[PDB]
């Protein structure tokens, strides 16, 4: 033929069949032992998610949400993702004492449901009403963005203490139980309005620590609705929403490390 | 074009002096007119040689920039700029990826260009050396007056004059001469002075006395002649053009390189476009379809391989430089290993090029002297009183002297003023009797008759050094038979005795044997003149026989020859044991050529020519079956009337071939004949008459000390110490580097698979990219470099000089067996070890292997800063990318770790590491430096930006260890099978 | 610890780099030693 005879062509096939078969069987074996060394409830390493990311619902083309108020299908793209998220926070999804629980309607302290063990059933998560998100189809004019803190197993988000000076200096400082979120731009051509649990501009600490998908399915993380009823129009406004805390940090590279990058433009 | 120049020349030495003048419109006495000479100048053109048109270095450099790998790397470099252009227009990408990768790849092509350019070097100044043989000026007779003119202004027809010490300015017809002798070594390779006279003495113009040639010099006397040829039209000017004009051609090693380039280029374009369409079918945007292709290019092309080859060659050439063997062309480092036939000059190559005493006949006994340079033999006789009598004649009846200031150099190497035979005798006595000058001071010469054409003897009368005598001793030497007709007694073991027919017959026997050995034989005799008949003041007349020259006492015979170099016989046998055919090709006479052939082992004992059979059986040569003769001796005059097909039959039908009295073109023809049969041929030589053959040879080797400038220009290799044993070393080195290149190539190729497979699974699996493009270049250009080179220092696995020369048609540098092992077996194991570490990194950070399938879409999505892992955690864009790049880093390090084992297995093709050992210090160096480089690239701060290399956790380093070990075991088991059964299965499938 | 389990999300990449570079250097020196056993 090309290389060899039929007899040789066969033998080279019988070899590579057994050979690659063995190699596949060995590869699988090493994957088995790897998995055997891992927990079902907690990942081996967590230093790469460490400082929590802050992500929002409006799917930004490039950290930007520009549209026209005087146009219907101009914002119907951002309403798709906005709906996708909030559709999960339905009351019909949170039914019965299992696996949900009614928690303080005001920001409270942490809740420990034991260890990362299966020695108990599904760890009961705090309910969250999308109805706590006042004012927010969504904002056809002047968007109503929804913030979110990335989930990390066993992470206890710790707010800053009012020992020294603060950006939003001491205003509504629920020091003990709220992780604040203050959006900014100089360039003050807007109108910041925050909505959340208990009416505070933060995340209620009663939703922590997260026990993971395996130990807490259907779990709901707290949301923080933000509305920009800015009196300006037809210009790119670089708005940055920042979260503050002891366990919260940022990076010049990762522009989502505990903060937002939104470029709103109501070009109408 | 040069087929005309490969033919024997035609001449006009047969014409009379007068007749020759009519042909050139010339005067025998007055010479040409100033006006007629200038007319002929413009007519024929200058008496000069024009160098052939060369290829500029520009075109030579750029021709390498387009050879398979460079072509693919160019397509990659441009395709980078393509994707970059498409980006800069569509979505403003502030990145530098495609732009920088395009710059990097273009640089890789340029630098790789320098390496191949360095390897494909051609240092040739043939025509320049020939031009150096034309004198600046010549002496001509014009308008009846002699004047010096620019030799280029010399034309056919003018009257030229030459004298001892000057170069022949052009081909001349001798019309007048006085004691003129010439050095025709340019045409023959033999430096013994040849007389020139107006008389025609041979039909063959290269042998007649009435022609003098350009490229030669007058050694003594004076001559006048008419110019018959000028410039390019001279006999050796044509040889110049032939030699300088000959097409170089591709070396065996070069052909091998191009061959695997085709193979690897083939699989590259195959998988390249095979997966380019396979991606579009899967619905991949052309934006991405090209990005994957660039990666495929980089994965398939072994970027550092061609440069490795060059370095391995260079390092092999450095070792040979250290044995006095200079390599002018890097590729010639290997040709000697692939050589199946050596065509060797005799004089100054196989031989020392110096008349040396070989045997002596005295006391009715043949004695042998030591002919070797360094005198590696033993003594023959010292005791016999006869010896001292013969020794005295050899010293006394000798007019040769050592040049001043030689006392530093060895006797046999020092320059001597005199003819070759007298120098030989001088050096013979000086060696075994001490200072000859002393013997010539103790015995003052009073009268002598120098060797005469008519007398055929030379005699001398000396004052006997003996005090009790202080009388007159007569000594003489000459033609053995002439000396015999002048002897009455023979000095036997001390005492004289009558010359009976018995001893006279033993003389003839001794004389015939020595002459049969191709040796020049001389007779020696002396006579103690009677005291009473010769007073202390008796005057001797040299002009008229004033003393007896008959009834003298015969002392002995001495024989001499230009002997082989000490190392030559043994080197010839070694070449022949390695299955190399050795042919002699010489301008010298057949009797001498044949005798040295037997001396060095070109013709082995018992082997006969058709002429030998005929003489032994006493039958006509036509009655001899030529197939009964394995040896042959072909004279150039017969070679001339043979067609190439008939020359091919001679080459095919004889194992032991001697081509004697060959012209320079004839040497070229014999070389081409050998090549025509498909053989790789080496030429060894030292004369300008070797230049065409040396050029045409696959590899020409010139002698460094004895070699002429021309020969060393025509060669690929120079033996700087004239050590013929270096050929044996050269062939051995050549074979070793050929095997080691295979090892180094397999090693380099093996790591291509773990660079290809990640890109394929990236498409078919939709997982995050396991390894990057930049990461690949860190391997092929970084870590693999020193290890790949180090394989050039591998010792032989067996006695390579015991095997036959490779068949260049069947035995390739890269074959299917190499690809099967490198691509199909070892590289495949490396790929898995890479993937394993990849899955380990991701799974330990929260992305278990199961959830990875079909995630790249969301993984690469720059706007999704919340991808969910297996544990329910959310990752930003840059966070998951850090893990991904950490995956690139550990995959990279996995390659390094699996290349550890590969380096050790590529060490040997057959033998076990437990047999060959670990005595390669460069290889071990490679292991340490490779690992140092990898660690530095991972842990050095800032490398995460320039190369996207991230720090690895200690446990990460050990992921591929079990795969590295399986490689070592697998290959060790496999080679154990090879050795345990030379049959073929494992052998014919995987044995590189 | 409980709410004070910050060490769980921390890794000393600084020490690892220091050690990694020490090792790389020493492997580089060791290599020179073995190579220079004859040049
Ligand atoms: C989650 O809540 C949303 C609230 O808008 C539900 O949307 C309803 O969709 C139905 C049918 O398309 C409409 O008739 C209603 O007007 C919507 N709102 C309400 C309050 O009922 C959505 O269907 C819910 N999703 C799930 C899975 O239950
Ligand atoms: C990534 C995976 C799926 C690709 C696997 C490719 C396999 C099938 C390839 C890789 C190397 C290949 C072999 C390389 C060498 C030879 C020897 C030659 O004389 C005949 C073909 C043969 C035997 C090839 C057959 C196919 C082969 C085994
Ligand atoms: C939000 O909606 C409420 C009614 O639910 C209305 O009273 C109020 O004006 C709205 N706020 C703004 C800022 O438009
Ligand atoms: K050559
Ligand atoms: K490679
Ligand atoms: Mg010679
Ligand atoms: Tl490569």
């Amino acid at each position: 033929f090309l290389g060899r005879t039929g007899s040789s062509w066969f033998k080279i096939f019988l070899f590579y069949l057994i050979f690659y078969g063995c190699l596949a069987g060995i590869f699988i074996g090493t994957i088995q032992v790897l998995l055997l060394t891992l927990s079902d409830f907690e990942p081996k390493y967590q230093d790469r998610v460490a400082p929590p990311g802050l992500s929002h619902a409006p799917y930004a083309i490039k950290t930007e949400i520009s549209f026209s108020i005087s146009n219907p299908k101009s914002y119907e793209s951002f309403v798709k993702s906005m709906h996708k998220l909030m559709d999960l926070y339905n009351e019909s999804s949170q039914a019965g004492n299992s696996p949900f629980e009614d928690c303080s309607d005001t920001p409270a302290d942490y809740i420990k449901r034991g260890d990362l063990d299966d020695s108990q059933g599904q760890k009961k998560a705090c309910r969250f009403s999308r109805m706590w998100l006042k004012n927010c189809g969504y904002a056809e004019g002047k968007p109503c963005v929804v913030a979110k803190l990335n989930r990390i197993i066993g992470f206890y988000p710790k707010p800053l203490k009012n020992t020294t000076d603060l950006p939003e200096e001491l205003q509504a400082n629920y020091n003990q139980y709220v992780l604040p979120l203050r959006c900014a731009a100089r360039e003050k051509i807007g109108s910041i309005e925050y909505f959340g649990l208990g009416g505070y501009a933060g995340f209620p600490l009663q939703y922590y620590p997260y026990y993971g998908k395996r130990l807490q399915k259907k779990y709901l993380q707290p949301l923080l609705a933000i509305q920009f009823t800015n009196l300006t129009q037809n210009m790119e406004l670089r708005i940055e929403c920042k979260v503050y805390g002891e366990n919260i940090d940022y990076s010049e590279k990762d522009r989502f490390r505990g903060r937002f990058e939104v470029k709103i433009e109501v070009k109408s | 074009l040069d087929e005309l120049k490969k033919e024997v020349s035609m001449d006009d030495h047969k014409l009379s002096l007068d007749e020759l003048h009519n042909k050139y419109g010339t005067d025998l006495t007055r010479g040409l007119t100033n006006a007629r000479a200038k007319e002929i100048l413009a007519r024929d053109g200058p008496n000069s040689l024009t160098p052939p048109p060369t290829t500029p270095e520009w075109i030579k450099f750029c021709r390498q920039l387009f050879g398979g790998f460079s072509i693919l790397l160019w397509i990659g470099a441009i395709l980078c700029f393509l994707a970059y252009g498409i980006q800069a227009a569509t979505e403003d990408e502030p990145a530098n990826d495609n732009l920088y990768l395009g710059v990097v790849l273009s640089t890789v092509v340029i630098v790789t260009g320098c390496f191949s350019y360095y390897q494909e070097a051609k240092s040739s100044r043939i025509m320049d050396s020939f031009k150096n043989m034309v004198p600046q000026q010549a002496l001509v007779i014009r308008d009846g007056e002699k004047s010096t003119i620019n030799a280029e202004f010399v034309v056919a027809g003018d009257l030229v004059e030459v004298k001892g010490g000057d170069r022949i300015p052009a081909d001349l017809r001798i019309i007048s001469a006085h004691g003129c002798k010439v050095d025709n070594s340019s045409l023959t390779g033999e430096s013994e002075p040849q007389t020139r006279s107006p008389e025609f003495s041979s039909e063959n113009p290269l042998e007649t006395r009435n022609i003098a040639f350009f490229s030669t010099n007058c050694v003594e006397g004076t001559a006048r002649g008419v110019v018959v040829y000028t410039g390019d039209r001279t006999v050796m000017g044509r040889i110049a053009t032939l030699a300088s004009g000959l097409e170089v051609g591709r070396t065996p090693i070069a052909i091998e390189i191009e061959h695997f380039i085709h193979i690897i280029t083939g699989v590259a374009v195959f998988l390249g476009v095979s997966f380019f369409i396979l991606s579009l079918i899967l619905g991949y945007s052309w934006l991405e379809a090209v990005i994957f292709l660039i990666g495929i290019i980089v994965a398939n092309v072994p970027e550092g391989l061609l440069a490795t080859v060059t370095v391995c060659l260079t390092l092999t050439a450095k070792r040979m430089a250290r044995k006095n063997c200079l390599v002018k062309n890097l590729e010639a480092v290997e040709t000697l290993g692939s050589t199946s036939t050596i065509c060797s000059d005799k004089t100054g190559t196989l031989t020392q090029n110096r008349m040396t005493v070989a045997h002596m006949w005295f006391d009715n006994q043949i004695h042998e002297a030591d002919t070797t340079e360094n005198q590696s033999g033993a003594a023959f006789d010292k005791t016999s009183a006869t010896w001292s009598a013969l020794s005295r004649i050899a010293a006394l009846c000798n007019r040769a002297v050592f040049q001043a200031g030689q006392d530093n150099v060895p006797i046999l190497k020092r320059s001597v003023a005199g003819d070759a035979s007298e120098s030989a005798l001088l050096k013979c006595i000086e060696l075994c009797c001490g200072s000859v000058q002393g013997m010539r001071d103790r015995n003052p010469k009073i009268v002598e008759i120098p060797f005469n054409s008519t007398n055929k003897y030379q005699l001398s009368i000396h004052e006997n050094e003996k005090s009790s005598e202080s009388r007159y001793l007569l000594v003489m030497k000459g033609a053995p038979e002439r000396i015999l007709d002048r002897c009455s007694t023979i000095l036997l073991n001390g005492a004289e005795e009558p010359l009976k027919e018995d001893m006279k017959e033993a003389f003839q026997n001794a004389y015939l044997e020595l002459g049969g050995l191709g040796e020049r034989v001389l007779g020696f005799c002396h006579f103690a003149l009677p005291e009473d008949k010769y007073n202390e003041g008796y005057p001797f007349d040299a002009d008229e026989p004033n003393f007896p020259t008959t009834d003298l006492c015969f002392v002995g015979l001495m024989a001499m020859i230009d002997p082989p170099r000490a190392a030559v016989p043994d080197a010839v046998g070694k070449c022949r044991s390695a299955g190399i055919k050795v042919i002699m090709v010489t301008g010298d006479h057949p009797i001498t050529a044949k005798a040295i052939a037997k001396g060095v082992g070109i013709i082995s004992e018992g082997n006969e020519t058709i002429e030998d059979i005929a003489a032994r059986l006493n039958i006509p040569i036509g009655q001899v079956n030529p197939r009964d003769a394995k040896a042959c001796v072909v004279h150039g005059s017969d070679l001339k009337d043979l067609s190439t097909e008939v020359l091919d039959d001679i080459l095919h039908y004889h194992t032991e071939i001697v081509f004697a009295r060959t012209s320079p073109q004839q040497k070229l023809i014999i070389v081409e004949g050998c090549q025509r049969q498909g053989a790789i041929v080496a030429v060894t030589g030292d004369g300008v008459n070797d230049s065409p053959a040396l050029k045409k040879a696959d590899i020409g080797v010139a002698m460094g000390i004895s070699g002429s400038d021309v020969s060393k220009q025509a060669a690929d290799m120079i033996l700087l110490d004239d050590n013929f044993a270096s050929i044996v070393t050269g062939v051995e080195e050549g074979r070793l580097i050929f095997d080691n290149l295979k090892k180094s190539i397999a090693y380099t190729l093996t790591s291509n698979i773990p660079e290809i497979t990640p890109f394929l699974v990236f498409i078919i699996g939709n997982v995050p990219l396991p390894l990057g493009t930049v990461t690949i270049l860190c391997i092929d250009l970084g870590t693999d470099m020193v290890p790949a080179i180090s394989l050039a220092y591998e010792q032989a696995e067996s006695d390579i000089m015991k095997r036959q020369p490779r068949n260049p048609k069947t035995d390739k540098l890269v074959n299917e067996r190499l690809i099967s092992m490198a691509y199909g077996q070892i590289g495949m194991i490396q790929a898995l070890g890479g993937f394993f570490s990849y899955f380990v990194i991701l799974a330990e950070n929260g992305f278990l292997p199961m959830d990875l399938i079909g995630k790249r879409v969301r993984w690469d999505d720059r706007w999704i800063s919340d991808v969910e892992d297996s544990f329910g955690q959310q990752w930003t864009y840059e966070q998951r990318k850090i893990v991904e790049f950490t995956c690139h880093t550990s995959f990279f390090i996995s390659i390094v770790v699996v290349q550890w084992a590969d380096l050790i297995i590529c060490k040997t093709r057959r033998n076990s590491i437990f047999q060959q050992g670990m005595k390669n210090k460069i290889l071990i160096f490679g292991l340490f430096e490779e690992t140092a480089l990898a660690a530095f690239l991972s842990y050095c701060p800032g490398t995460d930006v320039a190369l996207r290399m991230y720090p690895l956790k200690p446990s990460w380093w050990f992921c591929a260890f079990p795969y590295s070990l399986i490689i070592f075991l697998y290959d060790e088991m496999r080679r154990f099978i090879i050795r345990r059964s030379p049959g073929g299965w494992v052998e014919q499938e995987t044995y590189y | 610890e409980g709410p004070d389990n910050d060490e769980r999300f921390t890794y000393d990449y600084y020490r690892l780099r220091v050690v990694g570079l020490i090792v790389a250097a020493v492997l580089c020196v060791i290599g020179i030693i073995i190579l220079l056993a004859g040049k």
